[PDB]
């Protein structure tokens, strides 16, 4: 409920920096990830601390910091 | 020749027409060094089986006659064989575009009898084993033949 | 007041119309503007199995970099 | 009419700021000159997994429609994997035109990419009847025959 700057660091390079109350679930953050960047929240997937987050977390919950990075990926599959 | 219109177009009826010498006639007339060849062969003679005793028995031998050149063949690989079946089957993907074969029922009486045979390598088993345990359409189309091949399969 | 984005990593628009030229993500040419960038010279000899000797057997970071 | 121009800055930008421990090469025409098309490149297993130390080969052929198309990636020689063909032809959804693959996604991300996909196979869909085979029998004799390519495969 104070604020925490999150970086989102995707694949490609990009890297897009949020203002985050605490106690926000991420889902917030991944819709505008999503939206921002232009992808479907299905067709990538976040990962802090190398776990991959749920849309219910919360960075207090997920004990996070300033600056902390999310790590996004690109859905992929062999075959 | 008698064999080359059999083979272009695979009929029950044109393959006792071939006569007695059938299995040697046909086993003659392929390349035992290709895998790829043996495949094509193989199902041909697969796809006119009946469980007609008097088709039965001369898909079995040709099948033999086939197998057994092939199997000692040392140009032929045995691994790639059983792939590329396995690709003719549509059980596995390939690289190329294959022709889907929408009956599996000879093919999977074929390699029933052909498993029982001392000249099978017992090494190719588990690799089949996997891929007829594996879901597929036209495997649960012909149950019964499916079954028939996974028990006698789970004796090698 | 939810969510807000503060930064975002941006080229100018000549980087990003280089990149949009090739298709490639907008901060790709963004290797340039850092500070050991040397605007280098040099042409491309360097073959395959000098690359992988260059690696030493050292495949991964240890931290110690 | 973008691919050699992109490759050729790919190739530019890959010698600046390139992942660690991988290796992207472009062979050379018979002039001297780069082939831009064709690359020799090397992926280390990732650290932790059973793919840990080796440097496995890889080829990645380009085409003039590249990055509308993906390149074909060929690991050489061919490897014991669910997704790779006997070919050695990598078979993964963003190097596939049809499925997952954007001309936004780089060299970099493909190279990063099939370094995921050697330890997170899918084997609803193998390449390969081989490791298919073993993954599925028993997946702890998958894992030590991984441990040994990979064995193999580490440098020097």
């Amino acid at each position: 409920n104070d604020h925490i700057n999150l970086k989102v660091a995707g694949q490609d390079g990009s890297v897009v920096q949020f203002k985050i109350k605490r106690h926000t679930p991420l889902s917030k953050l991944m819709k505008a990830y999503c939206e921002r960047q232009g992808l479907s929240m299905r067709q990538i997937r976040f990962r802090f601390d190398g776990q991959p987050i749920n849309e219910t977390d919360t960075p207090a919950q997920l004990e996070m910091e300033d600056e902390d990075t999310i790590d996004v990926f690109q859905q992929q599959t062999g075959g | 020749a008698d064999v080359s219109t059999f083979l272009a177009f695979p009929s029950p009826e044109k393959l006792l027409r071939l006569g007695p010498k059938s299995s040697v006639l046909i086993a003659q007339q392929t390349d035992t060094s290709d895998p790829e060849k043996v495949v094509s062969a193989f199902l041909k003679v697969s796809s006119v089986f009946k469980d007609e005793a008097t088709v039965r028995m001369a898909v079995q031998d040709a099948v033999d006659a086939l197998m057994q050149k092939a199997f000692n063949s040392s140009s032929f690989n045995s691994n790639t064989f059983l792939t590329r079946l396995l690709v003719h089957m549509g059980l596995l993907k390939s690289e190329d575009k294959v022709k889907a074969i929408a009956n599996l029922y000879g093919p999977l009486m074929a390699l029933n009898h052909m498993v029982q045979q001392d000249y099978f390598p017992k090494a190719l088993a588990p690799l089949l084993l996997a891929f007829v345990t594996k879901p597929n359409s036209a495997l649960e189309s012909c149950s019964f033949a499916r079954h028939s091949l996974l028990q006698t399969l789970y004796k090698v | 007041l939810d969510v807000l984005i503060v930064y975002e990593l941006t080229p100018t628009v000549e980087e990003k119309a280089k990149a949009d030229t090739l298709k490639l993500p907008p901060t790709f040419f963004c290797y340039k503007n850092r500070p050991d960038y040397v605007s280098e010279e040099e042409e491309d000899d360097e073959d395959f199995e000098t690359a992988v000797k260059k690696l030493n057997g050292k495949l991964y970071l240890d931290g110690s970099e | 009419g973008i691919a050699l121009s992109r490759l050729a800055q790919e190739r530019k930008a890959w010698r600046k700021d390139h992942p660690f421990g991988f290796v992207a090469v472009p062979t050379k025409n018979p002039d001297g000159t780069m082939n831009l098309m064709n690359w020799e490149c090397a992926i280390p297993g990732k650290k932790g997994t059973p793919w840990e130390g080796g440097l496995f080969k890889l080829r990645m052929l380009f085409k003039d429609d590249y990055p509308s198309s993906p390149p074909k990636c060929k690991f050489e020689p061919p490897l014991f994997h669910p997704n790779v063909y006997p070919s050695g032809t990598v078979c993964l959804s963003i190097l596939e035109e049809d499925k997952d693959w954007r001309p936004a996604i780089t060299i970099k991300q493909i190279l990063l990419g099939i370094q995921e996909l050697l330890n997170e196979p899918n084997i609803q869909d193998p390449a390969q009847a081989e490791a298919y085979t073993i993954y599925c029998q028993n997946r702890v004799e998958y894992e030590k025959r991984v441990r040994a390519q990979a064995k193999k495969f580490a440098p020097s």
